[PDB]
RNA sequence: AGUAGUAACAAGAGGCCUCUCUGCU
């Protein structure tokens, strides 16, 4: 009898059983090795499909630049660039008075909380590329090193406190000859030594004070760090994402404040929701969408996919979008919310570490950095990158950095996109034709309700779509889209099907110790497990098994299994000692060798609280010790606050609140 | 990695970071051959380590501290066990 | 003076911001009064009447004759049966079982103790090789066997090996690339970049059917004890608790769990002694402890392994794992499943009175961090398959008012035990229960974590809409494709090499041909 | 060899020699 999995989807709905079809017991696929051949191929593919647009040389820092906007039409479903401006300026003035007064409310609240936030809000965010090291690092160190620089060459904005002088010393360190700055630098100091040379060269840390000209500090501030996407599940393939700098971080929050501003009062946006409110969203969405349909009419739904999403948009679209948007506010504003397109148009790739040439035969390695790209002949290269490397080429700068215009190479406007898909969205019809469109658009996912007398006018409707959507760059993939009937898609990983809705392509997390100290991984690990039955949906049974999986992982990193059991250690000596020497032994926590009574509705509360008036008053006396000499000095983050790689524990500062060296 | 470096810490001999005063003099050097904590001196601080064996023997054989009135301080989650337990 | 914020530009950001217009501008000015001043109102309509017809999405509608068969290479006879290429020995390991009274103790000591009860495999000097691989060393691999066996039966603690030349061999010691400088590398011509090896195409193996049978089926032992927790008393930990000890009760006496115990703890010694000791080659027992149904705990020893030099600064550094796994399969039976491997026959044994024989599978393999932190947490294969099954329940809860997983289960006057879809024997189908389902699931489960890498996360998410799609041609949604060659070209470059992705792709078309077949009546 | 999969590891840094305890009822 030979057992078939599939044949679960017989007898069950493939929707209920579908999270058999995400295999995320197995290990993410990591990249060894450079992503300099990932980045080389996203430069050749942005480049590839805004080719036929105007191309020209920028007279601020010398790179090729390739403009494809208002360009000419598409004739084949390859990939486009050319978003025509008058299409774009339609959709959004068709956005603006179907919702009336919408624009100037967002903007006068972006306005009014950049009259408000500080430079600190330069630090909750990613890793930054560093102007100063060339490398990527934290937002507060980046920032830090980023102002104490800034200080040499007399921009004191950031002395004040605000956002607003700090952007004015961004974009006035552009127009100074010569910028100076901290690097760290490991120059050697020459020492003597006994042996048969007599020095030891080493290399001895310190600050020096080094300068570059105007064009190289342009070239580093509109620069673009790249790497590739780690333990990143769906794709067979690897590929690289970007890193931008700290010289962008002020205008990127501003725009993206202000495309959340609208995006928040807009009845077709699945994001920022979040929740249950999801499951609400594509279940009012289906029943708003079948409430008006024609009678006799039929309602199909396109689950769709977009193909080079994030390459195909272009920066100067969003200029024209928030030239557009921000229309009746003061003029600083205005030039204000233009200037994260005039640095994302003008972004420069770099290509990473560079290429590993061996020797066989005499087996030898080393490493061709990016300068030296070009300083062998091709013919000492594979194909695949031989071909990167011919038609790379045109738009590699002698520094080791390529030109990269068109695209937006990783996402970081992910609210400006959903706003111009929406925009799409809103057309609903195209030359009073019988039918009419709706649905909703999450970053990069979208799903299409088409309403229309028959299943021949969904399909043109469809095609009008597709044909509307070329005109403003967004590409919808062929290959990654299917079309049925209403009442079964999928939206951002979310399946629905019948009113009944599947969340998944959420991994379970780590259940496992965090690694902080023992009452704090407690508590950390049963607020992980709460946290994910309130907000993921977790199940009962599903939670009950985590909090069993945690007490187990819990047990054997600290080494405190129960003291009635065999489990022997260097610990569990002592702790089976004291299983003896207790009367009352439910009072015991779980890292002195006690039982587990955690379950679905004690999970927000301490161990030590939970468990006080059953313990000894020898064993609290030993406990709670006020002067007990593990804990030692007092500061906030060893109470309450740590992260989660944030939460809030609740941690009574007794003997299991030590610290390492 | 976190949750490893905790791991392979609890593994080690002497993990903890032992402050001073009498009751790290109360904690012996060893007990029934287990070797609770070390004995020496720091560059900066002048400090020892300790196991968490040492740990389990301050709370099996460690000194009566005073807790007349602990509950009054951490209150939030007495309550919170308060309506729990009813 | 007025209380208005000042924010004006330079010169270099203007001059960037005068390039940064689209076609048919000069500077930002006249962008910027173009936008404020005219009216944008038909042109959409005008830009697609004079766009190319060629631009269009060309929908097909979906029938049953247009699904073909996903990866028709894998029924190809002239590409090679996929071998066998998991870490461990699943369904053909073969425990030396010692009874003991449940204590834990040092891996060492455990083996000791396993060898000294099996004392007639220990003392085997003379092998009998059965199998060879193309690259082994069958001296090397057996002198290994023997100073793996005399040092972990030595009256020490240590289990370090000696860097002789046969652990060197084995190890693979000198065998990495010396750096030079790139001036050298350039100025040279006879250093070219290596093409990459891209994996192999391999047919369908018939062994990962009887993995699958054989991991599904009950045993007699279980090595699975969860922890407790606390009493219930909400109606929540009640439906709860009823659906974890049924679980539990139909997941514990099967093959696999009693597999993912022996990963899990062998990745976990293998990921101590890897940051433990780095610079000396130290031998690292395959053990397990098992419980049959009177409470009696038996150690099972599996096989040693000898661990390499693991200096391993990034996530991705390879250590060199020797594994040799007693067995009782005969290697000839199915030679096309272990090339990879090189096999001795070291002894017998009496399982209940007859003599079965016993070799010794010898391989070198190796291992990176993150797989071997990721074994640590096999018991994630629990989790996801208990949280799928609750996704079978409450769509049962979509009919009546209360759990019904003992309905399930075992079902009453009303309701009757639900028989699943199980697999097909001789050609008709074949009927099981919701207990051997959640077995099939929780195999499923952990053959993903066993054979999972890239392939199989492409192949996965590729195949998920042909899922949903033969999903909307049995409810009669009627869908409509726009280019269905382009879903099957992403799905057939998954197939290369991973047994699990292939015999993926052979279920599915056994199943699509079920659909179909049951589609016309 | 092997792992692995479009590219890396199979030690590195220095003057023959140094530096980077482990028990899953």
């Amino acid at each position: 009898m030979n057992i078939n999995p599939y044949f679960l989807f017989i007898d069950v709905p493939i929707q209920a059983a579908i999270s058999t079809t995400f295999p995320y017991t197995g290990v993410p696929p990591y990249s060894h090795g450079t992503g300099t051949g990932y980045t080389i191929d996203t430069v050749i593919r942005t480049h590839e499909y805004s080719n036929k647009g105007k191309q020209y040389i920028s007279d601020v820092t010398g790179c090729t630049m390739v403009d494809p906007t208002n360009g000419p039409l598409p004739e084949d479903n390859e990939p486009s660039a050319y978003a025509q401006l008058d299409c774009v300026l339609e959709a959004l003035d068709r956005m603006d008075e179907e919702h009336p007064g919408l624009f100037q409310a967002a903007s006068q609240n972006a306005m009014e909380t950049l009259m408000v936030t500080t430079v600190d809000k330069l630090t909750q965010g990613r890793q930054t590329f560093d102007w100063t090291v060339c490398r990527n690092q934290p937002a507060a160190t980046a920032l830090n090193t980023t102002i104490t620089s800034f200080r040499l060459n007399d921009l004191n904005g950031a002395d004040k406190g605000g956002l607003i002088p700090f952007c004015q010393d961004i974009i006035d360190s552009l127009d100074r000859p010569e910028m100076t700055f901290f690097s760290v630098k490991n120059i050697k100091k020459k020492l003597p030594a006994k042996n048969r040379k007599g020095f030891l060269i080493k290399r001895i840390p310190m600050k020096v004070k080094d300068k570059i000209t105007k064009v190289e500090y342009i070239k580093r501030a509109l620069s673009l760090n790249t790497m590739t996407k780690d333990a990143e599940r769906g794709k067979l393939k690897r590929r690289a994402i970007a890193t931008a700098g700290i010289q962008i971080r002020g205008f990127v929050l501003v725009v993206e404040n202000l495309a959340k501003n609208i995006c928040e009062n807009l009845e077709q946006s699945g994001l920022p929701v979040g929740g249950n409110e999801k499951k609400a969203k594509l279940s009012n969405a289906v029943a708003k969408m079948l409430s008006n349909c024609p009678p006799g009419g039929i309602s199909m739904t396109v689950t769709g996919d977009n193909t080079k999403w994030n390459e195909c948009l272009n920066p100067r679209i969003f200029l024209a979008m928030t030239e557009r948007i921000t229309r009746d506010s003061p003029i600083w504003f205005r030039d204000f919310c233009s200037i994260a397109p005039v640095l994302f148009s003008n972004k420069i790739a770099r290509l990473g570490k560079g290429f590993m040439i061996t020797s066989k035969t005499k087996r030898l390695k080393a490493q061709i950095p990016c300068p030296d790209l070009f300083s062998i002949p091709l013919e000492r290269y594979n194909e695949e990158t031989r071909a990167k490397l011919k038609k790379l080429k045109p738009f590699f700068n002698e520094e080791g950095t390529a030109s990269l215009s068109p695209g937006m190479m990783m996402g970081m406007f992910n609210m400006l996109s959903t706003v111009l898909g929406v925009a799409a969205l809103g057309i609903k019809n195209i030359g009073n034709k019988e039918y009419l469109w709706d649905g909703l658009q999450s970053s990069d996912d979208f799903a299409l309700f088409v309403n229309a007398k028959d299943e021949e006018t969904c399909m043109e409707g469809i095609n009008d779509f597709y044909r509307t959507c070329k005109l403003l760059g967004i590409n919808m993939s062929k290959k990654k889209s299917y079309c049925n009937e209403t009442g079964m898609f999928e939206f951002t990983s979310m399946f629905y099907r019948d009113g009944f809705v599947s969340n998944f392509a959420m991994e379970l997390p780590s259940f496992g110790v965090a690694g902080v100290n023992e009452s704090a991984d407690m508590a950390i690990g049963m607020t992980i497990i709460k946290n994910n039955m309130i907000n993921n949906g977790m199940g009962p049974a599903t939670a009950q098994t985590a909090i069993q999986l945690f007490i187990a992982d819990y047990r054997y990193t600290y080494k405190c299994h129960r003291g009635d059991s065999k489990v022997e250690g260097k610990r569990m000596k002592i702790i089976k000692e004291l299983w003896e020497n207790t009367k009352g032994r439910d009072g015991l926590l779980v890292a002195d060798g006690g039982p587990n009574i955690y379950n679905l509705r004690n999970l927000h509360i301490p161990e030590i609280v939970l468990k006080y008036n059953l313990m000894d008053p020898e064993y609290k006396g030993r406990l709670l010790h006020p002067q007990n000499p593990f804990v030692g000095h007092l500061s906030i983050e060893g109470i309450k606050e740590a992260d989660i790689t944030k939460m809030d524990y609740d941690a009574v500062s007794g003997t299991h609140s030590w610290r390492t060296k | 990695n976190p949750s490893l470096r905790m791991k392979w810490a609890m593994c080690s001999n002497f993990p903890l970071a032992l402050t001073k005063g009498d009751m790290a003099n109360r904690i012996p050097l060893e007990y029934k051959g287990i070797q609770l904590k070390t004995n020496a001196e720091d560059i900066g601080t002048k400090g020892q380590m300790c196991s968490i064996a040492a740990v389990t023997w301050w709370n099996t054989y460690g000194p009566i501290g005073d807790t007349e009135g602990f509950e009054r301080v951490y209150e939030s989650f007495f309550l919170r066990k308060m309506r729990l337990d009813n | 003076v007025e209380k208005g914020i000042d924010f004006k530009l330079g010169q270099t950001i203007s001059r960037l911001r005068d390039i940064s217009v689209p076609a048919g501008f000069s500077n930002f000015e006249g962008m910027r009064s173009y936008i404020d001043n005219i009216d944008p109102k038909g042109a959409i309509e005008r830009n697609l009447a004079r766009m190319s017809p060629l631009v269009s999405v060309t929908p097909k509608k979906l029938t049953w004759e247009d699904l073909r068969p996903i990866g028709p290479h894998i029924y190809n006879h002239e590409l090679p049966e996929v071998p066998y290429n998991a870490f461990l020995l699943m369904s053909d390991e073969l425990g030396l079982a010692n009874m003991t009274e449940g204590k834990s103790k040092k891996p060492k000591t455990l083996a000791k103790e396993c060898l000294e009860k099996y004392s007639t495999l220990r003392d085997q000097t003379d092998p009998i090789l059965i199998m060879k691989s193309e690259k082994a060393n069958e001296n090397f691999l057996w002198k290994l066997w023997r100073d793996c066996v005399n040092t972990i039966s030595n009256e020490e603690m240590s289990n370090e090996l000696q860097k002789t030349n046969y652990a060197k061999w084995a190890t693979g010691d000198g065998l990495t690339y010396q750096k030079i400088m790139k001036e050298v590398a350039i100025d040279d011509e006879t250093m070219c970049q290596e093409e990459p090896k891209i994996p192999n195409k391999c047919r369908v193996a018939a062994w990962v059917q009887t993995e699958m049978n054989l991991l599904s089926t009950l045993t007699s032992k279980r090595a699975l004890d969860l922890p407790e927790i606390g009493p219930d008393v909400a109606p929540v930990e009640h439906v709860g608790s009823e659906r974890r000890k049924y679980f539990v009760n139909e997941i514990n006496y099967c093959k696999a769990s009693t597999v993912m115990m022996k990963y899990v703890l062998f990745h976990t010694s293998l990921l101590n002694e890897s940051n433990a000791s780095m610079g000396k080659y130290k031998v690292i027992p395959i053990t397990n402890r098992v419980v049959n149904e009177k409470g009696e705990s038996f150690d099972m020893l599996y096989g040693l392994a000898v661990k390499g030099q693991s200096h391993l600064r990034g996530d991705t550094d390879v250590v060199t794992v020797v594994t040799f796994e007693f067995s009782s399969t005969d290697p000839r039976v199915d030679s096309g499943k272990w090339p990879k491997y090189t096999v001795f026959r070291i002894g017998s044994l009496f399982v209940s009175g007859r003599e079965k024989s016993v070799y010794l599978y010898c391989r070198v393999n190796g291992t990176n961090k993150i797989q071997m932190k990721w074994g640590m947490e096999a018991r994630r294969c629990l989790l996801q398959s208990m949280q799928q099954m609750e996704a079978i329940v409450e769509q049962e809860s979509s009919i009546q008012g209360y759990d019904m997983t003992k309905a399930c289960f075992k079902g009453d006057r009303v309701n009757s035990p639900k028989t699943f879809s199980i697999g097909t024997q001789e050609g008709k189908l074949v009927k099981g229960s919701f207990g051997k389902a959640l077995r099939v699931i929780f195999t499923k489960c952990l053959m993903h974590y066993v054979f999972g890498n890239a392939q199989l996360e492409g192949f996965s998410a590729e195949s998920r809409r042909l899922l949903l799609l033969i999903q909307a041609l049995k409810d009669r949604k009627g869908p409509w494709v726009f280019d269905l060659e382009g879903m099957y070209s992403g799905i057939e470059e998954c197939i290369s090499n991973n047994p699990w992705v292939i015999q993926s792709a052979y279920w599915f078309n056994e199943w699509l041909g079920f659909e179909k077949e049951g589609s016309k009546v």
